[PDB]
Formats: C-alpha cells, structure tokens, sequence
C-alpha cells in the first residue's frame, strides 16, 4: 500500500526545493514557477498584485489537479526587467502592505478597547 | 449518543449547552425556538444540530452491565 | 482474574471447574475478562 | 499609511469591522489564512488504561481530540515533528490525564472541566479546557452509573486546521463587499423585481443608495469589505486577526527568502 495522507499536504519539500525556475521556450522572458505545498491561499494574492504592477505583461497561475497541493505560475515581461525581480518586488509590496494593516490593527483595537 | 461536539458545518462549539436547552423546556415552560435564541445560537448550521439530536445514551444507559 | 460470566464481577480466574455458574450468580456463559495490556488510539 | 481599518463592534468572542483601501485576492487570502493556518493546540493522542462505559472507545478518543484548549502561549513551544526529543517531551507536548467513577446512584456525567493538566506546564498558560458558559461546566463528554470507570492518559500536540478540523480557531467567518451591486457581480434571478424579490442587507446603510439613473460606473473596484470573525474560544480574537495577518506574512517572507537563496 501507499496511498498519501495529510502529511504531505502542506510539509514542504522533503529532499526538495520549495520552488522550480524554469524557463518557457514559447515566448520571449517567460518563466514558469512550481510551487509546492501552497495552493490559492497565496497563488491569487501573487497574481494578482503581480498584475497590479505595471511592468508585466502576462501572470496566471493554475492547480493541476486538487489532489496535489502543487500549482504553476507563468510571468512574462517586457526587455531589461527580470521576472524574477518582478516577483520579488511583488513579495516586498505584499510584506509591507499587510504590516501596515497589523499596526493600524492593533491601533484601533487598542482604543476599541475602553479607556 | 452524546450531543456533537462542534458543529459539523460551522465548528461552534456546542454540547455545553445540550443540558441547559434541556432545563430551559422544564420548568421555563418556554418555547424551544425562542430556547435556542436565548441559548444564542444565530446562525442555523449550529442551530439544527441542537434541534435535531436525539439521546440514545441514556436508553442505551438502562442496562445493568458488570 | 479470567473470566466475568455475568452482571457479577466473579472474577473467576479459572483453571478448570471452579463453578462456572459463579457463587453469587447462576449465569453459565462465562465472558471474558478485557485485558490489562496497555492499548493504543490515535484521536485524529 | 494604507489599508484603514474600522471596528464596528466587539465581544469576548466576535470581532465585527470594516477593511478599506485593499484588494480583492488581498481579502480573502487573509480570510483563508485566518480559516485554515493558525497554529494552535490539541489533544492528539490517548490511551485507554481501562474502559467500562456503554460510551465506545473511540467515540471517546474522537470526542476528546475536539475539546478546545488554551492556547494563548502557543508560540512558546515546537511541533512534536521538528522538536529534538523523541516521544512528546515537555518542551513539545503537553498531557492530560482523566478519571471517573461511577459513583452515585443517578448517572453521573464527566465533564471537560475533570481532566487535569499533568506534566510540567513550566509557566506558560497552556492546556486548561475552556469553560464558556457560567455554571462550570465544560462541555459533556460522557455517562456513567454505578460500575463504569474511565482513565484516560491524554497527549496534546502542535497541529493545524488544515489537515484536520481539530486544530481550527476560525469556527465561522463573514465576508461581504458591495451590499448595493453597484459593482455588478452578480444580478438577481427574480420574476417581478429584484428589489421586492430581494431582501436588503444589513449593510446597505454604511453606503449610499445608487442613485437610480446614473449610468454604470464601469471603471469602479471592489473595496470596503465587511467581516465578521468569530472564534470558538481556544484563544482570543484579536490573537486570532493579529496571528492570521502574521502567519500569512511569514509565508511570503519565506518564498521570498527561498527566491533569494535560490
Ligand atoms: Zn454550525
Ligand atoms: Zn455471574
Ligand atoms: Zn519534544
């Protein structure tokens, strides 16, 4: 027997990466991206501020199949910028984005909270 | 059986308040739609689960093993 | 303690013919006694 | 600074608020995050040293792996996959032992507020199950009369709600965005008016009605969302947005720190 269970359903990759660079051949400066143990809790969010940036020219991501928490990412952009900037740049917009919510978070709960 | 604990759609936890719907249709003589309101249960995915579980327990319970 | 028989905790610990209908009973279908050995369950 | 936030209003249990200037996926990652990732605590494992009730066995581990527990300093210690030790230390697990009697004449009931925390706690506030209501009580786990007897030994582990509902704070969720349909998302299958057809949310009133016979605003987007958390009660709600918020960053810091090392 060896059907999967759970564990595999979030552990990342054992005696893996957490992610492959692999370049299209169909386009020019196009990569796809596989990541593993993630699924559309963080393939949407990437996506779709990828594509708030103005510099890109194409980003989808799609799950193969709900039985695998894997899921495919395809960027393209125009000449001189690097895909790989482009996410990383994307990462950094999300990090600081959502510390600026925590903060004003806590703000408000704090002066919810009477007195 | 037990009443569930935590609701399957939602996950509210409930079975604390199995014996307290009970008391409120003994002697409050209230009616039980009005009990589950005041029990504070407002969304109906918790809300069947109370309504709808019945106690085998205690049938089981009158036997007298060992 | 090997054998239950009944409402009654006779616990029988039989070897052979010891009253099998149990002094305090008078069942003659002597069930058996669930075990000491640590058991094992996994709450997923 | 950026995404504004207003607290409509709040309890021991349910936090109810307003989000603004943030995207759709922005939103409902967070909700999902929130659902599905919060790291928690839960009793995993049990051993019967001796059963007797007509309660079956496990109906009795099942049952206990869904009593919530406290876990306000669960920060503090390390998953049972990733710790040093092997077989549940107590810088990684925690124990519960439990213990009944049939003892009265009447059924005796075995409530959560019975097992007790073994092991060494050492000074962080973990392990008591939640008492919720104000007589007591816990929540019901088991009957007994007269002869049954229950011991129970009891391991809690790290666990989270995504592969098992065990180990979920979320309990429920809201999600609501644009009460009026000005943003056309969606319209009403009806068979005299979408109006009378259709009762009005709750939360029409915090925007304006549409005017009625301005033409569609089509380079309008979707903000100003609408949520309602409401946890079960393992640990506080604040904790729980604060926590959801976190855990969702630290994910993204780390694909990207894998980018970089990459
Ligand atoms: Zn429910
Ligand atoms: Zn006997
Ligand atoms: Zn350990």
């Amino acid at each position: 027997m060896n059907a999967p269970d759970r564990f595999e359903l979030f552990l990342l990759g054992e005696g893996e990466s957490k992610l492959k660079i692999d370049p299209d051949t169909k386009a020019p400066n196009a990569v796809v991206i596989t990541f593993e143990k993630e699924d559309h809790t963080l393939g949407n969010l990437i996506r779709a501020e990828l594509l708030n940036d103005r510099k890109v020219l194409f980003a989808a991501y799609k799950v193969e199949h709900p039985f695998f928490a894997r899921f495919k990412l395809r960027i393209q952009t125009t000449e001189g910028y690097d895909p790989k900037d482009a996410l990383k740049n994307a990462c950094n917009s999300i990090i600081n984005k959502l510390g600026a919510l925590k903060t004003n978070f806590e703000t408000e709960w704090n002066l919810q909270t009477l007195a | 059986m037990i009443v569930p604990v935590r609701c399957f759609s939602c996950g509210k936890v409930v079975g604390d308040k199995w014996e307290s719907y009970l008391n409120l249709l003994q002697e409050d003589e209230l009616d039980e739609g009005t009990a589950l309101s005041r029990l504070g249960l407002k969304r109906y995915c918790c809300r069947r689960m109370i309504l709808t579980h019945v106690d085998l327990i205690e049938k089981f319970l009158r036997y007298n093993p060992l | 303690l090997k054998y239950i028989c009944a409402e009654c905790s006779s616990k029988l610990s039989l070897s052979r013919t010891d009253a099998v209908r149990c002094k305090d009973c008078g069942h003659r279908i002597l069930l058996k006694a669930r075990t000491k050995r640590l058991v094992q369950f996994e709450a997923r | 600074e950026g995404p504004q936030v207003k607290i409509r209003e709040a309890s021991k249990d349910n936090v109810d608020f307003i989000l603004s200037n943030v995207d759709l996926a922005m939103a409902n990652s967070l909700r999902r995050v929130m659902i599905a990732e919060i790291p928690t605590l839960a009793i995993d494992s049990v051993e019967v040293e001796t059963n007797t009730t007509v309660l079956a066995d496990e109906f009795i581990a099942h049952r206990l792996g869904l009593i919530p527990l406290q876990s306000m300093d669960i920060e503090q210690l390390e998953y049972s996959r990733d710790c040093f030790c092997e077989d549940h230390c107590d810088k990684c697990s925690v124990v519960l032992t439990l213990q009944a009697f049939g003892e009265s004449e009447s059924t005796t009931n075995v409530y959560s507020k019975d097992l007790v925390i073994v092991s060494n706690l050492m000074g962080r506030n973990i392990g008591h199950p939640i008492i919720q209501d104000k007589e007591g009580n816990g929540v019901l786990i088991c009957k007994l009369r007269k002869g049954q007897e229950l011991k129970l030994t009891c391991v809690a582990k790290k666990g989270i709600a995504k592969e098992h509902a065990k180990w979920g704070p979320a309990a429920a969720i809201e999600f609501e965005y644009d009460p009026w349909n000005k943003l056309k998302h969606t319209d009403y299958w009806y068979e005299q008016d979408s109006a009378k057809e259709w009762p009005q949310s709750k939360n029409c009133e915090y925007e304006d009605p549409p005017n009625e016979g301005d033409p569609f605003d089509y380079k309008a987007q979707a903000d100003t969302f609408y949520m309602n958390v409401e946890s079960v009660g393992s640990i506080p709600v604040d904790q729980v947005v604060v926590r959801g918020i976190d855990t969702l960053q630290k994910k993204v810091a780390s694909i990207l720190l894998a980018l970089t090392q990459m």
